[PDB]
């Protein structure tokens, strides 16, 4: 990229987030974020980062969302709440009206070019929709279907994802509306997701498989205590049998340690994560 | 002039989702009231698991501060269970916690609050703004801020490569569970630590600590404002032996102008103003309980109101350092007299007036980054290659306890009591929700709505010393609701 460069414009809503898909962002190696602030997107609306605030800011991102209307990217952290009219998650107010994050979806999901479903959360519900919550805690493709909103969803999942599954995915997504403009290049994007809106080229391959403890749960050899580093993870509740990523060869936070290596995979770019996946720490 | 009031939602460049809104008169605020916009209830999403998965359903809380929650989390399941953590698990959770610390500061500092200083490049996410930003420094030092501001995005990515080093990964650790520490550090990876430690020490040491004196010194103003209750609460972090009685941050209570001793018995949660059932109020976390009611009239915010033998107090680096007193840094000492014609040896010498304000929340914390690379250093020193960090304890059937510990941001307990072997109740007192909570069933108001009294609004159409003043308590509002 450079800094004078095509970069297309991006809003980052949080409903019932936790603000840390935004922060494994930040944690991206390559390109570094810096990079991909100032050379790759133009990421015009981020409460947790961008300059203005409150109804200006709000009423920035609609004036871009007027201009680039079914043309910005639309990335959404947490999950969509709709029970008691979508209180409990109001994101903004402007002309003395609350902004509900149902309100918001409604409002820019339809005039998005694509909306990325970014964490476990935005994807499938996630923590705020397991047992016991009480919020209607809603994935983003259930919202806007029962909304009748046609948007394409890409779903990049993870508790939180990979910084690189992110990027990854803008970059795959850019890279096919350049090849293709932006319908055709939507289309081969939607080629390339699995069942669950995953994209296959990081979420195509099971953990487990791939372990390089693998040969140790094939012989029986199971570590009985966490800091027994030889032995494999299952007892201790590892449920990388059941998941779909490629954390065994990428690696966590610069490649220093992974879940696997240091405890356990709690399968977090699971749809049934975390209730399918509980308890943690047994089989 | 007479009466403006001014809603801003969202308030940006916080974490979570918060209004503030105040009423001006003749050019300054004279009530505010903050109110928290999302509630997921963590504290109703544990009940009935396995008391183990609470040390990683309580992380997700909070992305920024997830280890925080982390900590508080297993030193309860700790009491609960009668987990005895190994010495050297314990020293393995406090490298995996204070490399956060790092992080959550230099964040908070830079790519939060430098730009209510500092204009950024031309191009979003640093434009649009306010027409009339009131930033006051040099093109040289502009520029400063932002070089630093870019650089501290890598040193703040290489502080989650220390938490990961140890804790399995960043944000959301794997690596603390009840009974210490899932991995054992090896002498190769404190090598790497220690690399990386020395990076971002150099980095606090020589950009960061520097740059908040410097901005400071250009907004003196900012020394004068935001005060509110002058009051504080530090309830001990980082525990320093296996006795349970020494901390490196001990605690304490400071309110109209004394010292006194911290009781957890003395805390209670209102909810007047806040949208729970009304049943519910004035609860102590022991027996506390968490019923929305989000139609409820009169209330303005998912913050429960948390009050200390009814007093109103703020929590953070400014309260740890205010409650411990400690040397200043030898930079801050040198710059306090080059800058501000101040003679300063410990953090209370800047006086009350000045630590409570605007500008000595951000002096604090940059002062807090610094101390804690001592601590950090130490526990590189004192920490066993190779030593067992973890116990595997038995769950039991019915147990309670609770964990202290200083997030970030500040003050942090979680209360679990476990009946048939699961969650009964899980209860969670943090930080953002000792700042940023409203008003109590008294009608006295939370701490960061009475700092915001008497902040200055010149112009009404460009009002930005409310979030100013906001963005100097580091707000967490996912971990002030939950
Ligand atoms: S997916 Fe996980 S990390 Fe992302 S917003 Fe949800 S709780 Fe936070
Ligand atoms: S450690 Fe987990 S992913 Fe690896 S072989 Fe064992 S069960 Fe499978
Ligand atoms: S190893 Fe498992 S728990 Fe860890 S990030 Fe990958 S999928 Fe999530
Ligand atoms: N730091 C932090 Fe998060 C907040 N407030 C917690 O606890
Ligand atoms: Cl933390
Ligand atoms: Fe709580
Ligand atoms: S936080």
């Amino acid at each position: 990229g450079t800094l004078t460069g095509e970069r297309p414009p991006v809003f980052w809503l949080q409903g019932q987030g936790c603000t840390g898909c935004s922060v494994t962002l930040l944690n991206s190696v390559h390109p570094s974020i810096a990079d991909v602030l100032l050379k790759v997107i133009s990421l015009e609306f981020h409460p947790t980062v961008m300059a203005w605030e409150g109804e200006h800011a709000i009423e920035h991102m609609r004036k871009v969302a007027e201009k680039f209307k079914g043309k910005f990217f639309l990335v959404i952290e947490g999950s969509v709440p709709v029970e008691a009219d979508g209180k409990y998650c109001i994101i903004g107010e402007a002309n003395h009206h609350e902004i509900s994050m149902v309100d918001a979806l409604k409002e820019f999901g339809p005039n998005a070019a694509a909306v990325l479903a970014v964490g476990t959360c935005a994807a499938y519900g996630g923590i705020p929709a397991a047992e016991g919550s009480e919020t209607g805690a809603t994935a983003v493709s259930k919202f806007l279907g029962d909304n009748g909103i046609k948007t394409p969803v890409v779903n990049i999942p993870g508790c939180p994802p990979h910084p690189d599954w992110i990027v990854g995915t803008v970059v795959l997504a850019l890279d096919a509306i350049k090849k293709n403009g932006l319908e055709g290049g939507l289309a081969e994007v939607v080629k390339v997701l699995d069942s669950d809106g995953r994209p296959t080229p990081f979420f195509g391959r099971n953990i487990h498989e791939n372990c390089p403890y693998l040969d140790k749960y094939d012989e029986g050899v199971m570590s009985a205590t966490f800091t027994d580093k030889v032995g494999c993870r299952y007892d201790l509740g590892c449920k990388g049998p059941m998941t779909m990523a490629d954390c065994f060869e990428r690696k966590w936070n610069g490649g220093v340690n992974w879940c696997v290596q240091n405890a356990v995979c709690i399968g977090c770019v699971e749809p049934d994560f975390p209730d399918g996946k509980s308890p943690f720490y047994q089989a | 002039t007479g009466r403006t009031t001014i809603a801003i939602d969202p308030v940006t460049r916080i974490e979570g989702h918060l209004k503030a809104e105040v009423v001006v008169e003749n050019g300054k605020v004279v009530d505010a009231r903050l109110s928290g916009g999302m509630y997921r209830g963590f504290e109703t999403i544990l009940r009935g698991r396995d008391p183990r998965d609470a040390s990683q359903i309580v992380q997700r809380i909070c992305g920024v501060c997830p280890t925080a929650h982390s900590t508080a989390s297993v030193l309860a399941l700790d009491e609960a269970f009668g987990a005895k953590v190994p010495n050297n698990g314990r020293i393995t959770r406090n490298l995996i916690f204070g490399a956060n610390y790092l992080q959550s500061h230099i964040l908070h500092f830079y790519h939060l609050s430098a730009q209510d200083f500092v204009q950024g490049p031309d191009t979003a996410p640093f434009v649009p703004r306010f027409p009339k930003s009131d930033l006051r420094l040099s093109k040289e030092l502009n520029k400063a801020g932002v070089d630093q501001y870019i650089e501290a995005l890598e040193v703040r990515r290489i502080c989650h490569e220390m938490v990961a080093l140890f804790g399995g990964r960043m944000p959301h650790v794997q690596g603390q569970v009840v009974g210490g520490a899932t991995e054992i550090p090896t002498k190769e990876k404190l090598v790497e630590y220690a690399a990386r430690f020395k990076k971002v020490r150099d980095f606090v040491e020589q950009k960061y600590v520097p740059v908040v004196y410097t901005i400071g010194s250009k907004y003196k103003d900012m020394f004068k404002v935001g005060q509110g209750f002058k009051a504080a609460l530090c309830v001990g972090a980082f525990p320093l032996d296996n006795s349970g009685k020494k901390h490196l941050f001990m605690p304490g209570v400071y309110a109209k102008g004394k010292d006194m001793p911290f009781d957890p018995s003395k805390i209670k949660e209102y909810v007047k103003y806040s949208w729970f059932a009304e049943e519910t109020t004035g609860l102590n976390y022991k027996e506390g309980k968490t019923i929305p009611a989000p139609d409820k009239a009169g209330a303005y915010s998912f913050v429960k109101a948390p009050r200390y033998d009814g007093l109103s107090l703020e929590v953070g680096p400014l309260a740890r350092m205010w409650v411990n007193n400690p040397e200043l840094s030898p930079v801050g000492k040198k710059l306090l007299k080059d800058l501000f014609g101040i003679s300063a040896k410990k953090f209370r010498d800047l006086g009350e007036e000045a630590a409570f304000s605007l500008m000595g929340r951000h002096v604090a914390r940059a002062e807090e980054t610094y101390y804690m690379l001592g601590a950090i250093e130490g526990w590189l020193k004192e920490i066993k290659a190779g030593e067992d960090t973890v116990v595997m304890p038995a769950v039991p059937a019915s147990a309670e306890g609770t964990g202290f510990t200083e997030a970030p941001r500040g003050s942090l307990l979680h209360y679990v009591k476990v009946k048939d072997s699961k969650i009964d109740n899980y209860q969670i007192v943090s930080a953002s929700l000792w700042n940023c909570n409203p008003r109590d069933d008294m009608g006295q108001r939370g701490a960061v709505e009475e700092a915001l009294i008497g902040i200055p609004v010149d112009d009404i159409q460009n009002p930005v010393n409310v979030a100013r003043l906001i963005r100097a308590f580091d707000p967490c509002l996912g971990c002030a609701v939950h």
